[PDB]
């Protein structure tokens, strides 16, 4: 009864939190992922542009380096929805189990 | 490891004392044997089934006597004493002689013809009943209760037995065999009075449902019996991975919602309020229904749901798709959480099939109720035994002295060595009359020879000695009655019972 | 008497700190396998012969011409290296992540459990 | 049932079965048979055939199309 109706309000209120800042982080990650494009896009053609992720920086041509990097923008833009979707769903859940706590108290 | 004649003795030997001391305990007029535990625990009973127990049992055929006794204790529970009398009678008389005349065999056979003659005579000696007239039935129950001398509340419970058990009787093989008992539902209740109880329709749900969020009363919402498989499917139709993390909580619990609803909307398709959820119970299942404001009664028995299968007269539904009234909650029906005493009782009434009631019991409290229930339990079964058998017999020696003549008349006519069982069969009828002559406390040899004559002209059709009237009497005027089968049921057993130990010459380990 | 209930509270505080650290770090160590996994997709893509700027030493970065994209390392054993195919290397990266994954995983079941028992001691504390 | 004398050998197999209750044809000549030890039943498909909802009917058709 109530315990399982207590259990969902706890499991929600903890996990509803993170997705809220998770969208925030990716909105940020969209930016440099976009902005790291402009900075090399600032050089109209640079083949001594090195697209590399970590330690190694391999030589490539800025073009696909940008094609990656508007996606990297987009990719870093993307999950904000999911991370907002994960957000909005849980606040709706905490009150449901909160309710069947209360209505089954009253019944 | 045991042998032959000694078995045959130990048959007659044990089955003798097996058949015996509870006949002192027999009769409305009786003699209760005392039973001492080796610790000193004392017991006073007329119940052989009880008497069978504290006594230290060794003879394995005596164990086997306990078997057909319990086997009969399963069937009636009354006459378990009386069934083992006659096998004791049977095994005593013909066996040793006719095994020293060399056979279980002619002994075996002639009890086939011991059986039928009475079975014939039974249909002659027992007269049909009005199960239509419950009073015509009531006197039986009025008679059924009083051998163990319980009247006070039973006098009502007598009627209440009649009422439900005719209703809790709906059963058909197409030859319409009615054993149906589990339909009858009984209620332990505090308060009220032993003289106030009833039978309420469908099957009232008492035992394990007090559940206060059933709502209380269902006017015409359905009750829902789920062999669904209402268990939330964490995926689309399936159960996905568990929740160890935030991501598994959002996606999976969402798909857990749909499967509940889409079935609970199929449940809503039959429009309930009360859903008693048995298979596929989910913490989301009731919660959705509780969010659906459909009271979903969980943590519940399918036995309740089988009671509820007999409460709406319905079945329970494994179908996920398209749930129906005729699927579960057959008929308009009711569901009501009632407080008799203050105990919450679900009453699901109005089975889709008529003959729908289940016995409410109120005593002044549970116990003095249990006084009713225990005796009503006897009262109610005699019904379905009279409802089983719509013939009934003037009892006592009338029941006893009738067939022996035809049986001897057979033995005289049959004049084989099978005649000898029919002689061995003849007077075995008269032992409970001896007990009846014990019951009155009179001279048996006279009353026998006297009742023997009472079958010479009257043919003891209604005439036995009734120890409780004390005298050779019409048992119809006197009103000694049982539905025919019960007589036979007592009579059928001992035959086979004797015939059973009639087979054994060998115990072996 | 009085200190014993004071003792186990902030005791169980740190197991939270430790495990949250360990999953955090076992969230960290997994991330570099796909790094080792993904950098191979790039080197296949551009080609053997592209200039690679790899770190030389502290603040130093050293160049080089890409070669042998099919020749790619898995570091395993105690002190040992298996260079693997472009296919194979990306596999054990994925593997040793998954080795770390349940390693990382059970940490939070261990992480989250230690706080409420501190709380349980903190509950008794203000009691 | 019927007479005790009407016990008969019959051509092939008189079923012990649940006959089709839907208005099933009570004779199909020369039956090509599927003997099923397997129950047909049903399972819940959260999305069946089609997609579009042009009607509140169409809302219920998807999961019905299975």
């Amino acid at each position: 009864a109530f315990t399982e109706l207590q259990a969902k309000v706890i499991d929600t209120q903890q996990k509803v939190k993170l997705a809220d800042i998770q969208i925030e982080q990716l909105n940020r990650t969209k930016k440099h992922a976009h902005l790291t494009d402009t900075e090399i896009m600032t050089l109209v053609d640079e083949t001594n542009m090195y697209e590399g992720v970590g330690r190694m920086f391999i030589l490539q041509s800025k073009e696909a380096i940008h094609s990656q990097l508007l996606e990297k923008q987009k990719i870093a833009e993307e999950k904000i929805k999911e991370l907002e979707q994960k957000k909005s769903y849980l606040e709706r859940s905490v009150k449901e189990a909160e309710d069947n706590i209360r209505e089954m108290l009253m019944a | 490891r045991e042998s032959g004649r000694k078995v045959q003795s130990g048959n007659i030997n044990a089955a003798k004392t097996i058949a015996d001391i509870i006949r002192t305990c027999l009769g409305p007029k009786s003699m209760m044997k005392m039973l001492l535990d080796p610790m000193g625990g004392i017991v006073m009973t007329n119940d052989g089934n009880a008497i069978l127990r504290e006594i230290q049992v060794q003879h394995p055929a005596a164990k086997s006597m306990i078997e057909i006794s319990r086997t009969q204790d399963e069937e009636v529970g009354d006459g378990t004493t009386s069934v083992i009398i006659l096998a004791g009678e049977m095994l005593s008389v013909a066996e040793h002689f006719l095994e020293q005349q060399m056979h279980p065999t002619v002994v075996i056979s002639a009890y086939r013809k011991a059986l039928d003659d009475m079975i014939s005579t039974l249909k002659k000696i027992s007269i049909p009943v009005d199960i239509s007239d419950s009073d015509m039935m009531l006197n039986i129950i009025n008679s059924s209760i009083t051998t163990k001398a319980i009247s006070r509340w039973s006098s009502l419970a007598c009627n209440i037995a009649l009422d439900a058990v005719k209703m809790v009787q709906f059963e058909e093989n197409g030859r319409k065999e009615i054993d149906i008992k589990k339909y009858a539902r009984v209620e332990k209740i505090p308060g009220g009075i032993i003289e106030d109880s009833c039978v309420l329709r469908g099957v009232m749900i008492n035992k394990d449902v007090t559940h206060p969020r059933m709502r209380r009363y269902i006017k015409n919402p359905r009750i829902v019996l789920l062999d669904s498989s209402l268990e939330y499917k964490k995926g689309e139709s399936q159960t996905d991975i568990e929740i160890t993390r935030e991501e598994d909580f959002t996606r999976i619990l969402q798909m857990e919602e749909e499967y509940i609803q889409q079935l609970c909307e199929d449940i809503i398709q039959l429009k309930p309020d009360v859903v008693i959820t048995e298979k596929g119970i989910s913490d989301l299942a009731q919660h959705y229904l509780m969010r659906a404001n459909i009271t979903a009664i969980r943590r519940v028995r399918k036995t309740d749901n089988n009671r509820i299968a007999r409460a709406c007269g319905a079945r329970i539904v494994s179908r996920p798709e398209e749930l129906r009234e005729d699927d579960v909650g057959t008929g308009a029906g009711l569901l009501e959480i009632k407080k008799i005493g203050d105990e919450y009782f679900t009453f699901i009434t109005d089975c889709k099939d008529p003959k729908a009631c289940t016995i409410l019991l109120r005593g002044a409290s549970k116990e003095i109720l249990s006084e009713v229930e225990r005796n009503l339990q006897d009262a109610m079964q005699v019904c379905r035994n009279v409802l089983l058998d719509p013939q009934l017999v003037p009892g006592g020696g009338a029941s006893e002295m009738a067939v022996a003549h035809a049986l001897t008349e057979k033995s005289k006519a049959m004049t084989g060595v099978e005649q000898w069982p029919y002689r061995a069969v003849a007077q075995a009828l008269e032992v409970i009359p001896r007990t009846l002559i014990q019951n009155c406390g009179a001279s048996t040899i006279r009353l026998l020879t006297s009742l023997r004559a009472k079958h010479t002209q009257e043919n003891c059709e209604t005439w036995g000695v009734n120890g409780e009237t004390g005298t050779l009497v019409d048992m119809k005027e006197l009103g000694i009655w049982e539905p025919l089968a019960v007589k036979l049921q007592t009579y059928k057993t001992a035959v086979e019972t004797a015939v059973l130990l009639l087979r054994i010459d060998d115990i072996v380990s | 008497n009085l200190p014993q209930l004071e003792m186990l509270k902030n005791q169980l505080d740190q197991e939270v700190e430790f495990l949250s650290t360990s999953i955090a770090q076992l969230k960290v160590v997994q991330t570099k396998y796909v790094e080792a996994k993904d950098c191979l997709n790039v080197l296949n893509k551009s080609n053997e012969g592209k200039e690679l700027l790899v770190p030389l030493t502290s603040s130093m970065y050293v160049p080089g011409k890409l070669h042998d994209v099919e020749h790619v390392l898995i570091d395993v054993g105690t002190g040992y290296y298996v260079e693997k195919t472009a296919e194979d290397a990306k596999d054990f990266f994925k593997r040793k992540i998954d080795f770390l994954t349940k390693q990382m995983e059970k940490i939070q079941p261990a992480l989250q459990e230690k706080h409420a028992m501190k709380q349980a001691v903190m509950e008794m504390m203000s009691q | 049932g019927r007479s005790q004398m009407e016990s008969m050998l019959i051509s092939g197999y008189a079923l012990n079965c649940v006959v089709g209750s839907q208005g099933m044809p009570k004779r199909i000549v020369n039956a090509k048979i599927a003997c099923l030890d397997f129950s047909l039943q049903k399972t819940k498909m959260k999305l069946g055939v089609q997609v579009v909802i042009t009607d509140p009917e169409k809302l219920d058709q998807i999961r019905q199309r299975e």
